[PDB]
This record gives structure tokens, sequence and C-alpha cells, in this order.
RNA sequence: CACAGGGAUAACUGGCUUGUGGCGGCCAAGCGUUCAUAGCGACGUCGCUUUUUGAUCCUUCGAUGUCGGCUCUUCCUAUCAUACCGAAGCAGAAUUCGGUAAGCGUUGGAUUGUUCACCCACUAAUAGGGAACGUGAGCUGGGUUUAGACCGUCGUGAGACAGGUUAGUUUUACCCUACUGAUGAACUCGUCGCAAUGGUAAUUCAGCUUAGUACGAGAGGAACCGCUGAUUCAGAUAAUUGGU
RNA sequence: AGGUGUCCUAAGGGGGGCUCAUGGAGAACAGAAAUCUCCAGUAGAACAAAAGGGUAAAAGUCCCCUUGAUUUUGAUUUUCA
RNA sequence: AGACUAAUCGAACCAUCUAGUAGCUGGUUACCGCCGAAGUUUCCCUCAGGAUAGCAGUGUCGACCUUCAGUUUUAUGAGGUAAAGCGAAUGAUUAGGGACUCGGGGGCGAUUUUUAGCCUUCAUCCAUUCUCAAACUUUAAAUAUGUAAGAAGCCCUUGUUACUUAACUGAACGUGGGCAUUCGAAUGUAUCGACACUAGUGGGCCAUUUUUGGUAAGCAGAACUGGCGAUGCGGGAUGAACCGAACGCGGGGUUAAGGUGCCGGAGUGGACGCUCAUCAGACACCACAAAAGGCGUUAGUACAUCUUGACAGCAGGACGGUGGCCAUGGAAGUCGGAAUCCGCUAAGGACUGUGUAACAACUCACCUGCCGAAUGUACUAGCCCUGAAAAUGGAUGGCGCUCAAGC
């Protein structure tokens, strides 16, 4: 959907055998913070031995783009499942923040693999820094010294209730 | 008789093995269970690979034989007869019935349709989870792709889908091949007929010097 | 299909492991009286007053005392409608029960904690109430920076 | 020929159409069952105590 | 032999299932002069069909006429023959495996009520099935399945036998639709024409020549064109011959 | 997968002393197996019968005395209206 | 011949008893209003039928009794299922090692053998190892289940008795007195208690989870709850049981399940991808398809090679010891048997083939010249294709649809 990042941050309900407990931060993807909670209690029931009913949420906060006018190149290490086992991809994508890359992987994953939001894991998302880095062959060939390219053959538009034109078209716009 | 497999597939019943309330069931057909040089010391052979099942299903004793001896011809032709050591892994104690309703109820007429129709025993299957092991062989570092093959050639004699996975241990010991290389390392590990023993520091002081001497120096 | 008076009690009336032999001593010392809470828990070792397979388990009121067993007043649910039932248990099976000791510890320190106040002139807030939402508080991360965790990628175990 | 042998699909239903009545409890039980040696007893005990209350006006004012 | 009822319950069709019956795949130990896959395939394993037989009892007991043959139309392809092709442990001849293809054919007799089967003879070939196990107001009535009678085994007896044998009534269309043909109101009565849509048709063999040629040590032994006839089917006609 | 139309003057009641199945080492005839002796032994033995539960100074085993397997009627539990 | 006895015969015809009995078929006559079921328990020569309890209606009385509850919280009891276990008891089961000979079998040093000699094959014992149990177990959930939460309560003092105690020591029932300033968890109370009389019903069926016999079934049999029967309305084209939602007569507004190219009320609406099928595909219950394959296309995992320049293509070379030791009418790399070193270099092997009576010639291997950035092998899963054969003419509902009107 419409995404936006978050930080969350939990801890153990305290007890008198041990006072002031651990914290623990995550960075989660979700449409809106009454979600964000609800994926942090799901990651973390795989790693400790805490619930939500033993549990509390601390803080939970807003990461905005630092410099979301700039175009930069993404990489995304994850895992899924298929219809039989589980696997681990790495892709790479092009545009200006961080948050469009997560909304246009799900979209990616879900056209070429089948694969649903329900079983998708983020392990790492990271902005390539040099032009060296760049691996995959649909991304290089988008950062070649002075690209340009024209644009053949693109329908002009028409009124969808303008029926019954008096001329033949053009697509040479 | 030999009914086709495709009537016992799927796990319906519960288990029903053979006791003293159910008696004059067939023998099983497989005897056989460790094929090779069976008596290897453990660190002849290092490399293990596995056969994994992925389906909820029944395995018949009939298939069993013939996936060990299509296995067997394989390994022997290309690694020789002591450069490898099989073991299977799953034992058939689940009972099948079968209803003769020409043999026990025909020419004679007696009683015939579905009155009374409780089934006489008709053979043995194996009972199989997700992620349960089938075949298990181990070899030199050397044999690897041979390994590989002669596993991939005996999986058309099984109904359902199976894996193939490269274990990480060492041979058919429960540890790392890392670990066990620096605790065999530490005086710890004891030689026994094809397996080993561990030191387990929780006993009189006597006889656990004798039996592990590198360990206290 | 039969239906006798012991029948499906293959595991009920049976002694635990490593508790066959004699019966603690200290059961034959108790008293009772007409009122009293008591469960019924049957001993399997003791063969004479046993009640039926229904009634162990269940709690009732005594109402008759004798030399050696008492009378027991137990409610059982026949479809649409209860049942009032009288049965005569040996003291082997019967037991003190501590259901009601919450109701009579918290009166005895009511009417004490309510004396005090009346003398000294203050409300008490006497009577129970159950858990309430938390309330806001402050936590410090001196010398408790939190930690960063993360999923974790596909591994073969096996 | 054949037919259904038993079945309870619509007795819970039936039972609390109107209500699972609890017979009500009531200040005085009946003694009945009780070992007659300790009745017997009982009664001449109650027999007494009220003659001796009844002399309350002319008597003893314990 | 009778009565009150039952599709709450059997014998026939139809419906779901496919164990048994039939048909088709996958893996490759081996057979195959030597060589897993020219042609086959053990131990195992995945499917399809409803012309076999079972299991079930949903629809009909104020009734759906229950075996076989005769006659006649149409459809399916898992292809016996015919057209054109791909493979071989295919020299020729003769054969075996597979593809596109249902346009066109698939017979005459001895015994049996038979379905099924088995022999003689012709032929390019004498392939397998469906349509309420097609088809009784279309026929026939040999079989089964009322009442007469005989034998064998069983029963003290009346009587029984999916054991053998002989004789035994087959009703109605003029109604609606469907089909094959024939007239026909309205815009004056006529003559000469165009063609939307519907139907559609041909089939196989032999003789002469090619040639005792190609091929082969030999034994054996083809084909294209060309010429002339014949089998099954279709539409007309009556000069001659035959029937009335 | 099995059982019942029975059996008991004790195989019912009270009391007392003792501890079983099995294994190890020993002794003329004596051996795998006959009788005697020592040590270990949580029930792995026994309790009329099908199976389940229960029992060790006993509910098993032997010994001593007996007929509560007797008289008059009520309340309560299980199948259940 | 069970034949004939007035169209009647395995017992004629006429009137009466007679309106003979039926647990079995068929029928049972005006309107409106309010409430509203059962196919289940026990007994019966009972199984197409009755009695009994249940569900239902009507008539009321006692108070308006402040009592109650298909519910939650707090305190405290019971259980042997799912899971788990077998280096823990009973039962089943695969494999080696150590210790033992007098337990059995076959040998050796003279099968000498009463040689605890040397061998060994089973058996035995001990420390380990691979898999199981509806009628096995040391442990042990979730869901459901019993009781209690006070005024009929708590405490003090002391009267009765034929019971009990050595004993006014106990036991029940009592008189008197003390304790609310707050009668001692939440929420609701659109429904409190008792009695009288009686109708219909006692053939049921379907669905989620659990589950028994059977190869399976629109097949037979059970547990908790929701439905049809007894019920219309909007969607699934159609369809007692599926999804939404339950109904007096009308007007305006807003939605649910499902839909917006036309039939058809409302987008040829927006963003990023995948697919070309001479059998495409098109929405749960639901009207079907599998094992095994593809150098069709898309995305991914691991290893190996490369600007010190590979992969493809073309072009140049392709040497000695030495015809090695052997074999021999003849074999010089190339019938055959057995080994595989060194010179020179960037590279050419006592060689992978062709070939000579035997040499030769020739090929391969290997290196070099040209070029300009990628290349090789093995695996995973998306759409598509092969596997894919039935009978009147035919059905994603129809027409039709290709940067879709498909996913």
């Amino acid at each position: 959907g419409r995404l936006q990042e978050y930080q969350v941050i939990g801890r153990h309900l305290p007890t008198e055998a041990n006072p002031n407990p651990a914290l623990y931060r995550m960075r989660i993807f979700a449409p809106n913070e009454v979600v964000a909670k609800s994926r942090f209690w799901y990651f973390l029931r795989g790693l400790k031995k805490v619930k939500k009913a033993t549990g509390e949420i601390v803080s939970v906060n807003v990461i905005s783009e630092k410099h979301p006018l700039k175009v930069k190149n993404f990489g995304i290490w994850l895992r899924y499942d298929s219809r039989s086992g589980t696997h681990n991809m790495y892709k790479e994508y092009r545009e200006t923040s961080r948050v469009a890359a997560v909304e246009a992987m799900y979209a990616d994953m879900a056209a070429r693999h089948r694969a649903r939001f329900r079983s998708i894991h983020i392990l790492k998302v990271v902005e390539l820094e040099k032009t060296e880095d760049v691996k995959r062959p649909y991304i290089k060939q988008l950062v070649a010294k002075n690209l340009s390219f024209p644009l053949p053959h693109r329908v002009p538009k028409i009124s969808t209730k303008k029926i019954f034109s008096a001329k033949r078209p053009s697509t040479f716009s | 008789a030999r009914r086709p497999a495709r009537c016992y597939r799927y796990c319906k019943n519960k288990p029903y093995p053979k006791s003293r309330f159910n008696r004059g069931v067939p023998d099983p057909k497989i005897k056989i269970y460790d094929l090779g040089r069976k008596r290897a010391t453990v660190d002849d052979f290092p490399l293990c690979v596995h056969l994994v099942s992925n389906e909820y299903e029944q395995l018949s004793s009939e298939a069993l034989e013939a996936a060990r001896i299509c296995a067997n011809k394989y390994l022997v032709k290309y690694a020789g007869k002591e450069g490898f050591h099989l073991r299977v892994r799953a034992h058939p104690y689940h009972v099948i019935r079968i209803n003769k309703m020409l043999s026990c109820a025909g020419a004679d007429r007696l009683q015939t349709g579905m009155r009374g129709a409780f089934g006489k025993p008709q053979g043995t299957v194996a009972r199989v989870d997700i992620g349960q092991i089938l075949i298990s062989v181990r070899t030199r570092d050397s044999n690897r792709a041979i390994a590989l093959e002669a596993l991939r050639r005996c999986q058309y004699k099984f109904p359902g889908r199976q894996k193939i996975i490269v274990s990480k241990n060492w041979g058919f010991t429960p540890l790392r091949r890392e670990e066990y290389l620096e605790k065999k390392a530490a005086g710890r590990v004891r030689v026994d007929g094809a397996y080993v023993q561990f030191l387990t520091n929780h006993g009189n002081l006597e006889e656990n010097m004798r039996r592990f001497p590198d360990a206290f120096k | 299909h039969a239906a006798g008076l012991r029948s499906g009690t293959r595991y009920a009336f049976s002694r635990g492991f490593r508790k066959h032999g004699q019966i603690p001593l200290s059961t034959y010392l108790r008293t009772y009286r007409v009122g009293d809470i008591v469960d019924i828990k049957v001993n399997g070792a003791v063969q004479k007053g046993m009640p039926h397979k229904f009634y162990h388990g269940k709690t009732g009121v005594v109402y008759n005392v004798t030399k050696s067993a008492v009378g027991v007043i137990v409610y059982k649910r026949v479809k649409h409608r209860y049942i009032e039932k009288r049965i005569n248990v040996r003291i082997e099976h019967v037991k003190p029960s501590r259901s009601r000791e919450d109701f009579l510890r918290r009166v005895k320190e009511n009417a004490e904690l309510k004396k005090k106040a009346k003398a000294e002139g203050v409300p008490v807030q006497l009577k129970r109430q159950p858990a309430m939402p938390r309330e806001a508080h402050t936590v410090s991360i001196a010398d408790n920076k939190p930690v960063t965790l993360a999923p974790v990628a596909y591994e073969t175990t096996i | 020929a054949k037919s259904k042998n038993s079945s309870q699909h619509n007795q819970s239903r039936k039972a609390h159409r109107n209500g699972i009545k609890k017979p009500k409890t009531q200040r005085y039980p009946s003694l009945k069952g009780t070992d007659p040696k300790f009745r017997r007893n009982h009664r001449h005990a109650l027999h007494g105590t009220a003659k001796a209350l009844k002399e309350f006006k002319e008597g003893k004012r314990e």
C-alpha cells in the first residue's frame, strides 16, 4: 500500500527479580502506527521469550527521508515463502527515497513470483554509495554516460466522452 | 492380489501394529537395512547425504526394498564395495487390511454386501512426516557427486515429493564438522565399534582416567 | 455395551506412581461438624464406603456425623433440572476444603481494620476492585542503551 | 427397514428453553437421615428449654 | 389363489464411485552375435474410460410391455482395407513400430433359441462400440416366466429343484407435434430472369505393356505413365430380348 | 479382543508367628532337574473364574478357636420416569 | 381337466344379522388479530402403532418481593486426551565393540585331549546406536468443569437434655449483648416465584472442526454448535442447505455480499509487472485432472574463467634423445603386454584418431597472430507448451476480448 518507516522500542515488564530490563529497537514499514506495533510483537516473538501480555511499548516515532529530492540506488535483502520451501534473494531499485523501494519491491514480488505480503521478511535495506557496486544488468544501462532516447509511437490523449472524431489522428507527438 | 498403491496412500487410521490381538500378518518384504562396509571407523567417512521426505503420506514396504536395491547397485559399480555405508532409517510397523469380496464371499454365497465388513491383514506400510529422513549414505569427500546421483536415481520408486540435503555434520554423529574436530584434539573422544563415546566428567575419577588417558595431562 | 458400578475407572481409582502401601495416619485424627465444606476424593486401597464415580471430584456440605462416616449433600444436574443427592462416605475419602478460607480470612481482617479507622476517623475503601490500567512514568536510557534487532536469514540445520 | 439409532442433537437447546431451575435453599433443612440415637435425645432437650423460657415470667429470670 | 397397502423394501433403465475388467504412461536390472531404449522390459510407480462384473437403494409398485433375430438412419476413434508420409538388426520380395486422417467400405454358408463361440469358401479387408444394454399401437414368439403332462434326486405327506422334456389368445390412432408430399388470402392480370440460405456422390480391383528389367552368388522378384475391362452405388430410358 | 446361567463348612469371621517368584556359591550315591545350608531379592509370586484395580510383621502362607451365611423393620447410592 | 352345476365354481344364487372390524389409502366448507413446535428418554410378540417425560398455548394467584444470569474477574479442588518418551518398567526392533568356555557347533598343534592351549560360529553379560504402540508409560497442555464472594453475617456471656466425657468437659437448639459513617468484585435486570388443564410430535436431512467400518461413493454410524424442514428479500446465469440479511402500508437519505466494454443501473478509470497457446485464459462451496519433461520466456542460488584480455570465428606452428625398454617375415605413438623421464621454449603427448609390409603423410592435444567484454557448468520456482481419447449440434451465461474486456 502507501507505507512509511517507523521506529518502535519495547521492553519486558519489570519485575522484582529483574529491574531495568533490556531495550530493543526495530525499523518497521507499515501503513500506520496501529499496525506498526503489531509487526513489532511478531518479529520479537521469534527472537526472545517476550509476549505482548508481558511487555510494553516505550516509544514510537516516524523516520523521514533526509534528502527526498536526490536520485540514488538501493539494494534489498529478503526472504519469502514459496509453495514448497523458503528462499533468499537480493534485488536492486532506482528511485529517490527509501520508502518507495519497499513499495516497488512489494509490487514486483507479487507479480513475478506470486508472493503475497503475508510471507515476506525484510532483512536489510542499504543505499549503494558508489557506482561500481551495481550488480544486476537492468540498472547499469540506466546509469550509462550521456543517456538519451526518443519516444516513438505514443498515443495522443482524447476525451473518453467525445465519440465520432472527424479526422484521422496522428502518433508523432 | 497386491492392489495398486494408489488405494493406500493417505494416513487415515490409527496405528495398527501386530500384537496379541491381531494374528496371522504376513512377513514384511524388507529384511536387510545396512549395506556396504558397515564396520568402518568414524574418521574414514566424513561426508553424509540424506533423502528427506516432504509430505505426510504412507510408504509401502515393497517400495522400500526396490529403492534400496536400485541405490546399492549404482554405488557398488562406481564407488567400490568398500567405499560407502548405506543405512535405511524407515521401519514399517503399520498393517493395512483388505475385504476380500469374492474370495471370502463368492461361490458359496455365505453373506454378501457390506454386512460384517471388517477386513483381514494384507500388508505392512511405513508412516512418514514432513522433514523425516529416509535414506542416509556416508563416504569420502571425493565421492560427493557419485552419492548425489545414486540418491537421485532411487526416488522414482517412491510416490510423492522428496528432497536431497547434504548434512553439515561429521558422518552419522550429531556434531558439527568443525566442533567435532576440535573436541577430538582435546582427548575427550574414544574409539568404539563404528561409533564413539564422549567424556562426561560426572563420575568416579579412577576409571575415567584409563578410558580417557589424554584428557588428563 | 455394559454399565457396571465401576466401569471406566481404570485410571481414576488407581494410586499414583511410588505411592502404594501404607496410608498416612493423620487422616483419622481430623474432626468434622455439620455445615463444614468437604470435597470427595476416592482412595483405591479402602474398599468400603466408596461413592459412585460421578462424585469423584465434587464438593459438598456435611449434614450427618456417625461413628466412622459422614453424610454429604451434593447437587446433581439431570437434564433440565437439578436434584439434591445425599451420600454416605467413609472418612478415608473426604478431606477439608480451602474453598471458603479466603472469605473467612477477609471478613476477620475487615472488621478489625474498620474498627481502627472509626477511632481515627478516615475512610478505608475496604472492598476490592479489579486491576486498573497502568499510569504514566519515565524510563531512562543511562547505561541502558537499546540494541537493534533484525530477522535472520534461512539456514538448513540437519 | 433400518433407521437412525440414537441422537442428542437438540436436547441442550430444549433444556435451556425456559431456564435450568435450581431448587431454592432455605434456613431450616430437614432432619431426615440423622442417626436415631442423637434424634431421640434432641427431642427431650427442646422440651425442657421451652418450659424454662415459659417460666421466665414468674421465675428464674436468668 | 384372494384383499388393504408400500418406491419406508428387491428383480430392468438412469445417477455417484471404479475395487475387479479394458486401455495408456514414467524409472532402467536384463534379453537382444557385441551393445539398457531397432523391437522388448523385471522389482516399483502415476493415470484414463463406463461396451465387463460388483457396492449403494435417490426417482417409478391407482404398471415406463421384461431375451434373440429381421429391417432402417445417424454419430464416436482406441484405424482392418484405401490416399500421401517418418523409422529398422529395411539388398529385392514379404513384414514390424509411429504421424496427419472417420471421406468410403467391411460378405456368402454347416450346428445351436442363443448373446458368445467354432470350421468350409470368396475378398483390397471380412476392425471395435454408442443412441432408455436404439428399435413389439414395426414384425416374429424359438427361449425364459401362469394353468395340462413325463422322468430323475429330496420329503411320511401336501409338494420342492437358477435339473431334463412336450403342447400353450401378442388389443386401439380418426386427436397434438414431427416427417413425406399437395393447395393457398392481401397489393390489377401475365411473360421473361437474378440467386441469399439449405442439400450434395461416387468407390475399389484386375489384365496387357514397362519386365523376367532394377536388386541378388543363387533361389527369387518390384514401381511411375499409357491402354482396355470389372465390383458396389446413383440418376434416367423401352429400338431390340424376357415377364405380365 | 473376551466373559456369565457356576464354585466354597471354608475358599466365611477373629487372633499369633513367618515372607514370595527368581538368581549366586556349596554338600556321598545326586545328573538340566530329588534333600540340606548361607547371601542378595519392591513383588517381577499368590489371592476359585474373563479382564482391570488393590495388598508385604498382609488381603499371601501355616497354626488355634468358631458359625454375623442369625432376628425385627426404616433411610440412602447405581440403571431411572 | 379341480372339470361342470343358467355368460357366475379351489365351494352357486337371493334376503337378513350389517352402517360387520381395520395399527392401512382418500376427503374434511367464511374473514382478521396475538403466541408458536417435534422427529429425543424409558417400557411393551414393539419396529407403518401406543403409554411416559420433554418442547407449546390458555386461565390465574403471591409480591411489584429488589430477586436473579447459556457472562467476566479473584480464591481453591478433580482429569490422563493432543504433544512427548524408550542410554525409564512391559511388548516390538537394526547394527558393530569389549569381556568371557565349558552353554551348543565345526577345526588346528598328535581329530592326542579333562590341552581354562591355539582358532572361530551362535548363545550370554556389560557400555553405546537406528525406528514404533487404539486395548504401553516416569511426565503433561488448550478448550471445557465443582464450590465460595456474608445480616439466614461475625463475636462475647450463659439456660436445657434420657446423648457423650474421669469431669457442666463437648454437642445441637436457645436468652441477653456488641459490630453499618461504608451490607463488603464487574455488567445487566426489554422480564420474579408457584399451581391448574390440554393440543401437535415421537420416519428427519445438510454444513465447519473431531471422528469409526470401507479402494471409494450424492454410501453407513457418532460428539459440541449453527441451519433447512416451518421463510420471503439482494448476490452465486440456473439451483430446500452457501454469502449479506430476516418481512405491517408509504416518502427521502446511506450501505452490506456482489459489481461498472454491450445485453445491465455504474470507469473502454489510475500505478508497476507477467503471458502469444494450429486445445490460450477468465473468481470460494462448484461441476475436475497426475507422475515425468521443454536451449519458450522471466526472475533467483552456488562454483569456475576473464582487460596479465577469455568464450566464438579465421590464420601460423605442432620439435630431439627415441624405431624407448619388449614383442617381430614385418608394428618407427597408434597388432599386442608392461613403465611414462629430460633438452629447447610461449607451447607440441614415449600421443586421441586416420594411415604405411614397415617408414611417411595427416589429425588431435597444446601455444601464437586479429577483435573488444563478458563466458561456462550444475540447481530453485512464476506464466506457457507436450503428456490430454466417446458417441444428437453447444456453451467462462451470450456476443466478443491480445500494452485485454486475461493473471
